[PDB]
RNA sequence: GGCCCAUUCGGGUCUUGUAAUUGGAAUGAGUACAAUGUAAAUACCUUAACGAGGAACAAUUGGAGGGCAAGUCUGGUGCCAG
């Protein structure tokens, strides 16, 4: 067993690379719900925020950040399933990927495309979510497709990747025990620092407005490039306060920061032990 | 667009820091109140040197010649040569190459053709024993200043082969929270085309100053004879205080001229070195600019360097103002918890700079 | 003229390439066959 | 000359149309055999060895 | 005040009266993984304790806004089309550039046709790289380095391996990875797999030097033992004079060398071969013509459209040909046949 | 707007290089170019690089005659001659 | 083959005589050249003998 | 051979012999790897030149013994190891495209 | 051979 | 024409091959009505109907060798060697 002890102590080593994320108030972990068109995502985000906040969010749009533990709060957002561009951007900024898979239909090239863009941009923690288990009467063929999709998923992600089977929908959303232990799997995943993220200051914007002048729009007549404020938690390295850093906003181009002022926390984390219902906030 | 500077001061440092920052600069009002206004010939040859070293960089000079538009490019280096004009020595050109040197595509091997030493500029052994070990502890490993022949002013004819071939990505973060206990003191005394007795007279003046300490004084000598001596006579002396436990050094140097005495030059370089040792806290005022330049172009980390009260000059703070203008970095001078000295500790968070030119 | 310049620059290039590759092959042979023979010298005494 | 040119263009366009009309029923991009089975770069083997 | 490298001292008389003594400065005189982890932990705690200083110095201007600090940011000159067509299903993803990525130039990468992409990739066919935060359509040129001597231009990416490529874009750091997609619209998303190329960036530069082999074929018309008059690969005696002394060879590997421009016909010359070439052969002069990369760069900007799919940029050469019905260039004596040798009998 | 001006510029150069991309190649951008697949005297302006068989016959300049001559001067004042020796 | 793909060792086919230059039949390649040269060499060797 | 274990983890320092002109030479498929357990810089092979371009720098490589079954021709005896895994993926599978190397 | 691999240039307009 | 032995020269022996055309039989995995089974149900068992030609209803893994170019690189006593 000494050869076993040596041959397992060899694999507790890794490359020593820097963390570069703080100890005091870390950002919300970005969770990207990635699905082919028509299966899962919106019902899944609605169901998980209804588990984490006890408050339904009808017609979700854009990023949603909830507090799901005494230390771990996390940001949801949903890909538009036809948009390769938004697929690429959330592949570059996600930390967890909730990969929706139509269990009846099989695998789909939209999910394989997301797995390849995530693989070549620094694979985040991927958790597979297989929906549509209304296959047939045959629980035999359900177990067979279960084993086939699980092995084929393990081939594309690291071996040991959790496939989570959600059955058919009862009353608009998923069964609450299944959503409970799915969120329990999300509740501990040990996110490790990647390279581009920890060499770059990035932010997924959750709030957008134009601080322009409506008299000036009425003056020049819809031809003015207008100044815009963009709100969000900033992730990664410390983006410096100097007005004039270049910023690429993915899908509009390169601009520069004219002013930045940090704000109080809108969905803050509170200061054996459980988490309180007064403490499960939502933004 | 362009970061604009006024006055032809810190010209080498502005061109170098623009090359490191990748920010295009303009230098306007190059000596506007002058009967022959504009760039000097050594400045134009320095812009030629930067054009040879870098690539993809345009340098624009106005029709009156009193302003410059430096758009920096990628540092690529390579093996080259440089016929520097006789108005300035080769120390004026091998000084800025130490900044850009370990951050290139190919490894630096540039040899300069011209006057080796001058009074108000860097000697060869000055460059070597002062400004190489600060690089070797800021991260480089294999850097070299070969001297093939040396030349006194004015006719000169001296050739010096800078070759660095340890390309780091970024300089390491310095942590100097101590006053380096000086282990010994060495020096060199050189002469071109004079008698080999004036060298011994130089080291005799130096050792009669330094004799009153029980530390180890040792000054080697080199007379240069033959074709390796240059086209003019001259002589000079460089004393370097050496702290081996961290590898630090502090230097002083001067050359003699027509109508001077080598005993005077030995005692003058010795007393100038003693004043440097007075105003020195782990870095000399000569080695200070590129030491803090490497500290700022290090990693995204806090680096600390203990600097004393007398190193802070107008020269030092115009260095700090210009580096903050070029890439927006403050230094925090905190004090130490002892009051038998006045040592601030300059802490800098280094910018996120890496050698992005190298093939991997 | 360009004939002579190009042929001499080519021969200098190839005679530097052979020196570089023979240098790295011989140092890999010498200073790691030392370690291989050291390990087999400490595996024959097991 | 123009008859031969439009003839070979009609052959290319018939081939390209019969390629690009080979879509599924629904707008649902099903995975094909090589992304499914994942047999990358294997030698040609033997029907005898298959049994 | 910094051209003067040597620091300021006082005058020699005052300095000699001061430094007659020495005593004031006589007090100056007299496992590997867990080791690296301990070193970087010590560096981080040093960073923390020297951040524990003046609070608005820290939280604004010595580092500024660490991580998870909720911020607003005012950008200027954001165009009309973002605010007009702002739909919140699509994310708003900002990332700050490092100083290299604001630049432009030629990026040399090694890339690879994806193992699930069906079709090969052609040089000067536009594809949409995903290089750091940016995504942009550009025109790569796929180079090989034929036994590490040249960097010469292939005409396609190879089937099942990594080639090189060079493209004009922004300049990311070396050793970054990237994808590249042929198509980004949904009207022509087709059935097949979409991401086509993948690779890492090996080197950045502002100028590349890539060549394409052109051979100047000529024919023999007067053949003796060991020397032959070659008919037409040049047009004049000035061209042959320009190319005297070169090494040529036939297709049968018989080496040779251009000896002299002939006088009477204009483009003919005399060459001396290894042995007697035949009339049925083609002589060959391999030489290298430089090609440029195309500085075509448009980013996607699909958050500026009214539908945000259906981004149509530059098309590929097959789509251009099928659109304006141009038959593909087919050299007729380039295609292969089934060569059937006779027996070879000599007298 | 600024985006629309940029889009007009981009679509113009997309058209320009797309009929460039479907246009015919240059003579120098395909191999196997005879005398008639290219302009008259096309190579005289062109600066192609190629291998050459042997080193050319060395031209005899004043530098090599003076280096030859003081080779002889050194040999002839040191009396180092490679003569025959009479037995 | 040990570390060689079947798509790596493919068959590079050979080219023909040009259609213009077709009366000098059979553009001959290096195997045909060595069949020519070694036969001339053995006939010269017996002639020298 | 490594100390205790059968395989050992390492960090790719540089692809040595990157300018060797002849493809698939033993100098060509030669990688300098610093082992993570005991810090020493050893040298390991790679299967071939075609899967040389999966290992680039600091790749968390796994390396095992090479095991010559006899004196080959163009070998350098004096590189004892071979790369077997890179970044947790077996590069024989990466070389025959069964998997894709994540980063 | 100096010109072969450069792009930039000192532009003196004096 | 295939095969077998042999360092060698050679010997030994015999219906054996082919991306050759073609034929009708068979049924399992599957798809599945069922009854039965059991608190109900799954599961066994019993069982109708559809179910094979690239039987594409598509098993791998490992090894031994070749061969090819108007291709590339290196060496040097032509056309060769690597
Ligand atoms: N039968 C069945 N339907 C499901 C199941 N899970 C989700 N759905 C259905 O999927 C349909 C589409 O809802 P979503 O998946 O939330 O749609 P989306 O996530 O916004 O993605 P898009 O359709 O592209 O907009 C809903 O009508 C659900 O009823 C399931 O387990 N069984
Ligand atoms: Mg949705």
């Amino acid at each position: 067993t000494m050869q076993r002890s040596s041959d397992v102590n060899e694999r507790k080593l890794h490359v020593p690379m820097v963390d570069r994320t703080p100890e005091d108030d870390p950002p919300p972990f970005i969770v990207a719900v990635v699905g082919p068109p028509g299966t899962g995502k919106t019902t899944l985000i609605r169901s998980l925020v209804r588990r984490m906040t006890k408050s339904t969010l009808n017609d979700i749009q854009g990023p949603i950040t909830v507090v799901s533990g005494k230390h771990r709060r996390l940001t949801f957002l949903e890909c538009p399933a036809d948009d390769l561009n938004a697929m690429i951007d959330i592949a570059k900024i996600a930390d967890l990927v909730l990969l929706l898979i139509d269990g009846n239909f099989g695998f789909e090239m939209e999910t394989m495309e997301f797995l390849n863009i995530a693989q070549h941009h620094g694979m985040p923690r991927v958790l597979g979510v297989a929906t549509h288990l209304d296959l047939f009467k045959s629980q035999s063929t359900l177990r067979a497709s279960k084993k086939r999709l699980k092995h084929r998923f393990w081939t594309e992600v690291y071996q040991g990747a959790k496939l989570f089977y959600l059955s058919g929908v009862i009353n608009g959303r998923y069964p609450d025990r299944e959503i409970l232990n799915l969120s329990r799997f999300i509740s501990v995943m040990k996110f490790r620092p990647l390279k581009w993220r920890n060499e770059h200051p990035y932010m997924l914007a959750d709030r957008f407005t134009d601080l322009t002048h409506p008299e000036l729009i009425e003056t020049q007549g819809l031809q003015i490039d207008r100044k815009v404020a963009i709100y969000g938690y900033l992730h990664g390295t410390p983006l410096p306060s100097a007005p004039g850093t270049r910023v690429h906003i993915a899908g509009v181009g390169d601009f520069s920061v004219a002013q930045i002022e940090k704000l109080p926390d809108p969905c803050p984390t509170p200061f054996r032990k459980r988490l309180d219902d007064k403490d499960k906030l939502i933004y | 667009k362009y970061t604009t500077f006024q006055g032809s001061q810190n010209f080498r440092l502005r061109i170098v820091l623009a090359t490191l920052s990748g920010k295009p600069i303009k230098i306007e009002k190059i000596r506007s109140g002058d009967l022959n206004p504009g760039l000097k010939d050594y400045e134009v040859s320095f812009l030629r040197l930067i054009e040879s070293v870098t690539n993809g960089s345009v340098i624009e000079i106005s029709y009156t010649g009193t302003t410059v538009i430096y758009r920096p490019g990628i540092i690529v280096g390579g093996a080259s040569t440089h016929i520097c004009p006789s108005s300035k020595p080769v120390g004026y050109f091998v000084e800025p190459m130490l900044y850009l040197a370990p951050f290139s595509k190919k490894k630096f091997s540039i040899l300069f053709k011209g006057i080796t030493a001058s009074h108000n500029d860097a000697g060869i052994e000055a460059i070597k024993w002062g400004l190489m070990p600060v690089m070797e502890k800021f991260g480089v490993r294999e850097c070299a200043l070969h001297t093939l022949k040396r030349g006194s002013p004015p006719l000169g004819g001296g050739e010096v082969h800078l070759v660095v071939d340890s390309l780091i990505a970024q300089p390491i973060t310095m942590h100097e929270i101590d006053r380096p206990i000086i282990s010994s003191i060495t020096g060199v005394a050189y002469s071109t085309r004079v008698s080999p007795s004036l060298v011994n007279r130089m080291i005799d003046g130096a050792k009669k100053v330094l004799k009153n300490l029980q530390c180890e004084v040792n000054i080697t000598a080199d007379v240069w004879r033959g074709e390796n001596s240059g086209k003019s006579p001259g002589w000079g002396i460089t004393l370097v205080a050496q702290s081996k436990q961290k590898g630090w050094s502090y230097f002083a140097e001067d050359i003699g001229d027509a109508g001077s005495i080598p005993e005077e030059l030995g005692e003058k370089v010795a007393c100038q070195l003693l004043e440097e040792i007075s105003k020195s806290a782990a870095v000399g005022r000569n080695q200070l600019p590129l030491a803090i330049v490497y500290m700022v172009i290090g990693k995204e980390d806090i680096g600390r360097l203990r600097i004393n009260k007398e190193q802070i000059d107008e020269r030092f703070i115009i260095l700090l103002r210009d580096i903050k203008k070029i890439f927006n970095t403050e230094v925090f001078l905190k004090p130490v918890d002892e009051a038998d000295n006045e040592d601030m500790i300059a802490t800098i968070k280094g910018i996120g700079f890496t050698n992005t030119s190298k093939k991997i | 003229f360009e004939a002579r310049q190009r042929i001499e620059e080519k021969n200098k290039e190839s005679s530097d390439y052979h020196a570089k590759m023979a240098h790295i092959v011989n140092t890999i042979n010498t200073e790691e066959g030392a370690e291989k023979n050291k390990y087999e010298r400490e595996r024959k005494l097991r | 000359k123009e008859a031969h040119k439009n003839a070979v263009i009609a052959a290319r366009e018939g081939k390209l149309a019969e390629l690009a009309e080979n879509v599924s029923g629904d707008g649902k991009r099903a995975i094909n055999y090589q992304i499914l089975k994942n047999k990358g770069l294997t030698p040609k083997r033997n029907k005898d060895n298959r049994n | 005040d910094l051209e003067k490298f040597v620091p300021y001292f006082d005058t020699f008389e005052k300095l000699a009266k001061k430094w007659k003594s020495v005593d004031a400065i006589k007090e100056r005189f007299l496992t590997w993984y867990e080791l690296q982890k301990a070193k970087i932990s010590k560096q981080l705690e040093i960073n923390n304790i020297e951040y524990q200083e003046m609070t608005p110095e820290q939280r604004q201007r010595i580092e500024g806004f660490k991580a998870g600090s909720y911020v607003r940011i005012v950008f200027e000159k954001v165009p009309m089309e973002f605010v007009k067509n702002f739909n919140p299903k699509f994310p708003i993803v900002m990332g700050g550039l490092l100083p290299t990525e604001i630049k432009f130039g030629i990026v040399k990468a090694r890339l690879r046709r994806h193992r699930w992409h069906k079709k090969i990739l052609k040089t000067n066919d536009p594809l949409v790289l995903s290089l750091g935060w940016r995504r942009f359509q550009t025109l790569p040129i796929y180079t090989t380095t034929d036994s590490r001597t040249r960097t010469r231009m292939l005409k396609y990416t190879p089937e099942h391996t990594y080639c090189n490529a060079a493209f004009y874009g922004p300049l990311c750091s070396p050793n970054t990875p990237f994808c590249g997609v042929q198509i980004v619209a949904n009207s022509d998303t087709g059935n097949g797999f979409r991401i086509a190329a993948t690779g890492i960036v090996e080197e950045i530069d502002v100028n590349i030097e890539i060549v394409k082999k052109l051979k100047l074929v000529g024919f023999p018309y007067k053949i003796f033992k060991n020397t032959a008059f070659i008919k037409d690969m040049f047009s004049s005696a000035m061209e042959v004079a320009r190319f005297e002394g070169a090494q040529i060879k036939t297709v049968s590997g018989i080496r040779g060398e251009i000896k002299r421009a002939l006088s009477k016909p204009e483009g003919h010359y005399r060459a001396a071969f290894e042995d007697k070439i035949l009339m049925s052969d083609i002589v060959i002069l391999r030489s290298w013509y430089p090609v440029r990369v195309k500085k075509f760069y448009n980013p996607v900007t699909s958050l500026l459209l009214k539908e945000k799919t259906e981004w149509k940029g530059l098309r590929l050469t097959g789509q251009i040909r099928a659109a304006m019905n141009l038959e593909t260039p087919s050299n007729p004596d380039s295609a292969y046949h089934k060569i059937e040798r006779v027996e070879r009998h000599f007298n | 707007s600024s985006f629309e001006k940029q889009q007009i510029e981009i679509r113009k150069q997309i058209e320009q290089l797309e009929n460039e991309a479907v246009a015919e190649k240059k003579w120098s951008l395909k191999g196997e170019v005879k005398a008639k697949d290219r302009p008259e005297d096309a190579l005289l302006t062109e600066e192609l690089e190629f291998d050459r068989t042997a080193k050319p016959v060395p031209v005899i300049t004043s530098e090599v005659t003076e280096s030859l001559e003081d080779m002889i001067r050194r040999r002839i004042q040191d009396s180092n001659f490679d003569d025959l020796q009479r037995r | 083959a040990k570390l060689v793909h079947d798509v790596q060792k493919k068959q590079h086919r050979e080219r023909s005589q040009l259609t213009s230059r077709s009366r000098y039949g059979f553009l001959e390649k290096h195997k045909d050249y060595v069949k020519r040269a070694q036969d001339f060499h053995r006939k010269q060797s017996t002639l020298k003998v | 051979p490594f100390g205790g274990s059968s395989h050992a983890k390492g960090i790719v320092l540089e692809k040595l012999g990157i300018e060797s002109k002849q493809p698939n030479s033993a100098i060509r498929k030669c990688v300098r790897v610093q082992l993570i357990k005991n810090g020493k810089k050893v040298t390991a092979f790679v299967p071939n030149d075609g899967c040389l371009n999966f290992v680039d720098e600091n790749d968390e490589v796994l390396l095992a013994g090479f095991g010559r079954k006899g004196k080959a021709k163009g070998d350098i005896p004096g590189v004892r190891f071979k790369v077997v895994k890179v970044s947790g993926v077996s590069l024989l599978a990466l070389w025959k495209e069964k998997k894709e190397k994540p980063r | 051979k100096m010109m072969k691999n450069k792009r930039g240039g000192v532009i003196d307009k004096r």
